[PDB]
């Protein structure tokens, strides 16, 4: 009985969806720059938060 | 080892009233008899409006329980808001306490008019 | 189809 | 980086410990060393709502930036040469940071070999 | 976290009540095919929580 | 659950589809696909990585200031 | 002062002489009307009682607890025609005779102005309650429950009696405005103690604390309805107002002895609250219950902090309110059921829709929810405590753990869960339950909007 | 074979690997063949109670009723004053009332030395 | 959820004892008891009531689950579980 | 509709994975007699199921030619500046 | 009762089984285990010694104590499963629909006419069902709780009301 045509299941879905894609580029663009950025990361950590979770 | 037959008789005849019972558990057409309601002048002219059925009529109903709606939950309580906090709660000192608008070098203001003094030049740094 | 449902009096 | 198993599984007294450095006096290996010139002045970093742990030497680089955003509204995709710039600037104070760190951290090697060739020879 | 992980309850509960509200994770399987919206909002909001770059 | 539905189940078999839904499906799956690497594009010094990290050990004592063993 | 007094011992000539069944009528019409005029008597001036004469007087703690005692006469009255039609006329006019004459006991003790007129009408509560619990209780160990009760608060405050004599014979006059204004330090002396020992367990008896409690759980239970309430809801409460007024002359001697009071109470609350998670009978868990917000109280008042004094007066009033509706809740099911075992009767909820809400805001009050007038007075206590001394919170905070647990404990066992297959006589609740409910649940959210009212004297 | 299955107070052992009955006897089956026969015969006129037209009211349990007596009235007709009975009152009664007020007793006796030699801050603290 | 009516448990009842290899189509009754003419061995009984529980999803209790013994008293004990009447 | 069940002339083991264990259990010596319940799950449209990378990458196809169109359509503006 | 030894062992069988899905999960590897799992079942099946049957039975379920999966496979309306009396809350019993006020029950007039005879029913069923009680009740009580059906014509067979009209599983 797998169905979700249903128009309320993907019109709340769809509306996150658009929602989750972009999300951190609207909020981190506009708030103002206001914690301390680090800027020299060696290489080798700063890929960390992408190896670990692709390992 | 597949009921004894006294008891496979018994549920025979324990299903045969279930069925009945579940049977007797339905509805009718007519079923549930509700009593007459009471109608107001303007539902019924929505009514014999939308009678038609085209989406003319309902592009603009859709419009107008979000017209009524937006006055009667919107534009209402922001009224009544507005002016509890224009003069009631903006009445009393530090009720309303802003921050100080942030100004930045060589941004003038305009309360008194002049423009505080621009940064004096950086060191040059370029990347 | 539609079949009676039971529910406590709420009319009180 | 490196330097922590060097302290820890290597020994401790030849990494400068993060709560202690600077030791060595500023003078002491620097001749006429410079100070650090700061641009934006108390008041014009204050009015700005400038948060402390921002309140650096770099600043001045963030505060224009802020400028830059307020026109910049609504677009949110200005600013990107003066962040960039802001950045950079970071850059040039956190590279600063591992050179005191290494300043300290070669200063005291060296302490410990000069001690030793200065006390072998008795 | 409130876009992705809200997400990926309903997301879930698309698959639940369409699959007869099973809830064991071990009864689905090639829902893929069947479910294309659902498994394509239950893959963005896996990859947006895993940390994916630039969403 | 009145007859009429427009998702009639089916026994041991695949579920049958609409192309509403098929089309609702890939264009946000491929949309996601679209801004990862778009961004990428565009974006890819801070993933990447942007600004070097310089390495201690090349640096002379000059900058450092380590005065040599003899004083 | 004479407006509320004449009103309502008028009252009584009322009930015996109306007609035959009209006697519920126009007993709730005046009760409510005295209730109203008792409203009229809130007002409270800054610092100065409100004074009347040398016979009366009223200040900000007496107040509140006038209006809720008048306020309280209507309830029971609508609480007991139920398990009362069944009777001779001249009995019901006995039953509503004794209650104004309760009632009328109460308005009088708060209002005296002369710490021996407090007393004499302090135990003279007694009499009508005693009454109500031997005669009209439906039980058997009702007689010994009875004894219990009496013999408790006697032992009690018999001392008070010696002690305040004595006080008359050294210091004149014991005019409550005389006491304060001539307070002297009450020295270390070891007759002091004894001194100190009998002005206080008077009122240590009537607030059920850790020792000195078990009166409460067979008083509670077997008496009536009407007599669970007015001894929950006002009763336990006469010892309250008793040292708020009588700690004027014992200070520094407070300081000091004040310790295994303290420790009792503090504890004690621990324990009986622990009771109340593992109680049998539905009105017996209500009544521990009411031990420990009581023995809550004890650390409150005799700690002698503004913001503790204050806090009282909001758990004074709160879970007299909230015990008084809970004790109807388990009444209105009692006799549905015909038993008090709490697991007799399950999933209500199903059953009765409404009261399923009216026994959710009840457990929600118990539970000091904020900003129920409850929570202002734990919270207020806590705080109190907490400057006092700083481990209290472990014990304070542990208190509103347990006290979590056991008040939906009684939810989840009655009202949720699955219905009970046997029983079939759970009749649609009458609107007399549902209109008694909301009268008391309905002032107390009424209440949140302005706590100054009851905050007391010391506000 | 992996180690066993140890029992305890509160996860006890379970029926599949209790021993008692996988060595059934030729009078333990015939113990656990009235045991039926007992609960048949509060079955049976329970539903009797429970089906009858004409009943309207509760089925009083009498297990019920004694469960209530035995937990709230018949403790102290069967209590018994014994040296158990006495340590266990005095160790949960006295005992930590008084482990409290030495507590509460030395944390006042530092408070009130600390403030009385001015060794202690309540410079905004004045809503005590 | 459309009503399922005993019509459809039938069908996809008998639909699955003959798809049991070891019940071959041509001899399914609605009441034919396993053991005594399809010679299927208790053993298996145990076996294709779970077969029956996947096929409708829920569990049946053993007490029964023994008693659970011909096509048809498969679909009975189906239909009262699920108070299925139509 | 009646949900009419099809006629089971089709949902056998060839084919579907199960032989493999089929003959395994014939190796062992057992036949196995659920094949052909299981068989609707590895036959018709529920066969040849995505791997999963798969999944993943889904849509990748549309995803790059928006992209190669996109940067043509910003190279040109650049170029235009 | 008598929990004798084939009924522990189908119990054995088909609770084990369940587990080694939960384990399996995938169908072809549950197919092929299960067959293996019944192979080394009925391979045993000629003891004379019933002690030894048990013996057999001694480490067979403390494999299955250690090799049951902690998070076994149930059907959510099952005890355990997530869908257990989750639609109790709606069903209620059909005696409370006989307090309700004459105006509602105006609203159902034909289906309350139709309790009007399942309450005629019971009323005269109830004698002759329970005077088949006494007349073949078994000497020193029941000794089983099974209940005898209506062994006449015409009479419904005893304690019918309960069983036939309890609530629907379903209820909303
Ligand atoms: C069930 C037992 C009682 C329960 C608990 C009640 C409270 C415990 C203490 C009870 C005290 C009762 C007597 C107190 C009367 C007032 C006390 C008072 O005002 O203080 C006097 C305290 O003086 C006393 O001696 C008061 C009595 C002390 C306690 C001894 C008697 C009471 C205890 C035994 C009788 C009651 C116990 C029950 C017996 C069955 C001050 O007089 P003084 O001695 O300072 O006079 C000046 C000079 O020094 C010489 O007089
Ligand atoms: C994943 C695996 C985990 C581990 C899983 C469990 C695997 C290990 C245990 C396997 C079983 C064990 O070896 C021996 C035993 O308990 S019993 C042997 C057969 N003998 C009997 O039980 C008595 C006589 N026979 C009958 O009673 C019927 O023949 C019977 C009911 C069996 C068949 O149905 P019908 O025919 O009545």
């Amino acid at each position: 009985l797998i169905n979700e045509n249903n128009p309320l299941l993907i019109n709340s879905i769809k509306r996150l969806l658009i929602g989750s894609i972009f999300a951190g580029f609207i909020i981190s663009n506009n708030i103002p720059p206001m914690t301390v950025p680090n800027t020299t990361m060696p290489l080798y950590m700063k890929m960390t938060a992408l190896i670990v979770t692709i390992m | 080892s597949g009921y004894t037959p006294d008891e496979k008789l018994r549920l025979q005849q324990l299903r045969e009233l279930r069925r009945r019972w579940l049977k007797d558990q339905e509805l009718s057409p007519r079923e549930p008899v509700l009593p007459p309601r009471r109608v107001w002048p303007m539902e019924q002219f929505w009514n014999k409006f939308l009678q038609d059925g085209a989406p003319w009529k309902n592009v603009i109903y859709k419009t107008y329980r979000h017209s009524i709606f937006a006055v009667t939950h919107v534009l209402i309580p922001v009224w009544i808001i507005h002016y509890y906090l224009k003069y009631h709660v903006t009445a009393k000192p530090y009720t309303v306490v802003e921050r100080k608008p942030r100004i930045f070098p060589g941004d003038t203001i305009l309360e008194t008019g002049e423009v505080i003094p621009l940064m004096k030049e950086f060191p040059d740094q370029h990347h | 189809k539609r079949l009676f449902i039971i529910k406590p009096s709420g009319f009180y | 980086g490196a330097h922590l198993a060097r302290r820890y599984l290597g020994d401790a007294s030849k990494e400068p410990d993060p709560l202690r450095m600077p030791t060595f006096p500023p003078d002491y290996g620097f001749p006429e060393r410079k100070e650090r010139e700061m641009v934006a002045t108390q008041q014009e970093m204050n009015d700005a709502q400038l948060m402390l742990q921002q309140r650096d030497y770099c600043a001045h680089y963030l505060i224009q930036l802020l400028k830059c955003k307020r026109d910049s509204f609504p677009n949110f995709l200005a600013c990107k040469h003066e962040q960039h710039d802001w950045d950079y600037c970071e850059h040039l104070d956190y590279v600063k940071r591992m050179k005191e760190f290494e300043r300290e951290r070669r200063l005291l090697q060296r302490k410990k070999r000069r001690e030793q060739r200065e006390a072998e020879m008795a | 976290h409130a876009f992705f992980k809200a997400m990926l309850f309903m997301c879930s509960g698309s698959i639940i009540h369409s699959l007869n509200d099973e809830q064991d994770i071990r009864k689905m399987g090639g829902l893929y095919k069947a479910m294309p919206f659902t498994t394509t909002a239950l893959i963005i909001g896996s990859l947006a929580l895993t940390g994916m770059p630039y969403l | 659950a009145g007859g009429g539905v427009h998702i009639e189940p089916r026994y041991r078999q695949f579920p049958q589809l609409t192309r509403s839904q098929l089309i609702q499906a890939e264009f946000f799956s491929a949309t996601m696909w679209f801004w990862i690497l778009w961004r990428f594009w565009h974006d890819s010094d801070a993933v990447l990585g942007h600004f070097p990290y310089p390495d201690p050990s090349q640096w002379t004592d000059e900058e450092l200031g380590i005065l040599p063993d003899d004083e | 002062m004479l407006k509320i007094i004449i009103p309502t011992t008028m009252l009584l000539p009322m009930t015996w002489m109306s007609k035959h069944n009209m006697i519920w009528i126009n007993a709730t019409v005046h009760s409510l009307l005295i209730s109203l005029i008792s409203l009229s008597l809130l007002n409270q001036l800054g610092e100065n009682s409100l004074n009347f004469s040398l016979t009366f007087f009223s200040d900000s703690l007496s107040a509140p607890l006038l209006v809720l005692t008048t306020w309280l006469l209507p309830l029971m009255l609508m609480a007991s025609q139920s398990h009362l039609s069944k009777e001779t006329t001249t009995r019901k006019k006995l039953y509503i005779t004794m209650l104004i004459l309760l009632q009328l006991f109460l308005i009088m003790t708060f209002t005296a102005t002369e710490l021996i007129l407090f007393y004499i009408l302090f135990e003279a509560t007694l009499v009508p309650t005693l009454i109500i619990i031997t005669r009209w209780g439906n039980q058997t160990e009702r007689l010994n429950a009875g004894l219990y009760f009496l013999f408790y608060t006697l032992a009690g405050s018999l001392p008070l009696l010696v002690a305040l004599v004595y006080i008359q014979n050294t210091t004149g006059s014991l005019n409550f405005l005389i006491i304060h204004y001539w307070s002297h330090p009450l020295s270390n002396s070891w007759s002091n103690i004894f001194m100190w020992l009998a002005c206080i367990m008077a009122f240590m008896v009537k607030m059920p604390l850790y020792g000195l409690h078990l009166w409460l759980p067979k008083a509670h239970v077997e008496a009536p309805i009407a007599g669970s309430m007015v001894l929950a809801a006002v009763l336990l409460k006469l010892g309250g107002y008793g040292m708020m007024r009588i700690t004027t002359i014992l200070n520094p001697l407070t300081n000091y002895m004040a310790y295994p009071f303290l420790m009792l109470s503090m504890w004690g609350m621990i324990m009986t609250s622990s009771i109340c998670l593992r109680q049998t009978d539905l009105k017996s868990l209500i009544a521990y219950s009411s031990v420990s917000h009581m023995a809550l109280v004890i650390v409150a008042i005799m700690i002698q902090t503004p913001w503790s004094f204050m806090g009282a007066t909001a758990l004074m009033i709160a879970h007299g309110l909230t015990s008084s509706m809970l004790f109807c809740l388990a009444n209105t099911n009692y006799e549905r059921v015909h038993s008090r075992t709490m697991i007799l009767a399950r999933g209500l909820q199903t059953l009765l829709p409404l009261m399923a809400t009216w026994w959710l805001m009840a457990s929600l009050t118990n539970l000091a929810l904020p900003p129920s007038i409850n929570l202002i007075g734990e919270l207020f206590i806590i705080t109190a405590s907490f400057s006092w001394s700083n481990i209290t919170i472990i014990l304070m905070g542990m208190n509103m753990m347990i006290t979590a647990l056991y008040s939906l404990y009684m939810l989840i066992t009655t009202q949720r869960g699955k219905y009970t297959h046997h029983i079939n006589n759970i009749k649609a609740s009458f609107t007399r339950e549902n209109a008694l409910m909301a009268l008391h649940i309905l002032p107390l959210l009424l209440l949140t909007l302005n706590p100054k009212m009851i905050l007391g004297p010391l506000y | 074979s992996f180690p066993k299955y140890k029992p305890s107070r509160l996860a006890t052992l379970p029926a599949t690997l209790d021993p008692a009955e996988y060595d059934i006897s030729p009078e333990t089956r015939k113990a656990q063949a009235e045991r039926l026969a007992i609960r048949s015969r509060l079955k049976r006129e329970y539903l009797l109670q429970y089906n009858d037209p004409n009943r309207l009211g509760v089925i009083e349990d009498p297990a019920l009723i004694r469960w209530t007596y035995a937990r709230s009235a018949n403790i102290y007709p069967n209590f018994r004053p014994t040296p158990k009975t006495s340590l266990l009152g005095a160790l949960f009664g006295i005992g930590p009332l008084f482990f409290w007020y030495y507590v509460f007793k030395t944390d006042r006796d530092k408070k009130e030395k600390l403030i009385q030699e001015g060794k202690l801050d309540q410079t905004f603290n004045i809503s005590y | 959820a459309p009503p399922l009516t005993l019509e459809a448990i039938k069908d996809r009842v008998l639909y699955v004892l003959k798809l049991y290899d070891k019940i071959d189509p041509e001899k399914l009754s609605v009441n034919s008891h396993f053991m005594k003419d399809l010679g299927l061995d208790s053993l298996d009984q145990v076996e294709i009531i779970m077969a029956m529980e996947d096929e409708f999803g829920f569990e049946i209790p053993d007490i029964d689950a023994e008693k659970l013994m011909c096509p048809q008293e498969i679909v009975d004990y189906i239909a009262d579980k699920k108070d299925v009447y139509e | 509709s009646k949900m009419e069940l099809p006629d089971y002339k089709q949902w056998k083991i060839e084919g579907t994975p199960l032989e493999t264990v089929q003959e395994k259990l014939a190796a062992r010596g057992l036949r196995d007699p659920w094949g052909r319940n299981e068989a609707w799950r590895y036959s018709g449209g529920f066969a040849n199921n995505v791997s999963f990378v798969g999944a993943l990458l889904k849509g990748f196809k549309w995803g790059f030619a928006a992209f190669v169109v996109a940067v043509g359509a910003e190279y040109y503006l650049e170029s235009q500046n | 009762a008598y929990l004798t030894h084939q009924q522990k062992v189908l119990r054995l069988y088909k609770r084990a089984l369940r587990h080694l899905e939960s384990w399996c999960v995938h169908r072809d590897k549950y197919r092929y285990f299960a067959c293996l799992m019944r192979a080394r079942f009925d391979e045993h099946k000629n003891e004379k010694d019933m002690v030894k049957a048990t013996q057999l039975l001694r480490q067979a379920e403390e494999e299955f104590w250690y090799g049951q999966h902690p998070q076994p496979y149930i059907f959510p309306e099952s005890p355990g499963g997530t869908s257990y009396e989750r639609y109790e809350c709606y069903k209620v019993p059909e005696w409370c629909l006989d307090d309700w006020h004459p105006s509602e029950k105006a609203m159902y007039p034909d289906y309350f006419a139709k309790r009007e005879q399942w309450k005629r029913l019971r009323r005269e069923s109830w004698e002759r069902e329970v005077k088949q009680l006494q007349e073949e009740t078994p000497p020193g009580g029941p000794r089983t709780e099974a209940l005898p059906p209506a062994r006449k014509e015409g009479d419904l067979p005893p304690l019918w009301w309960h069983i036939v009209t309890r609530p629907r599983e379903r209820p909303m």
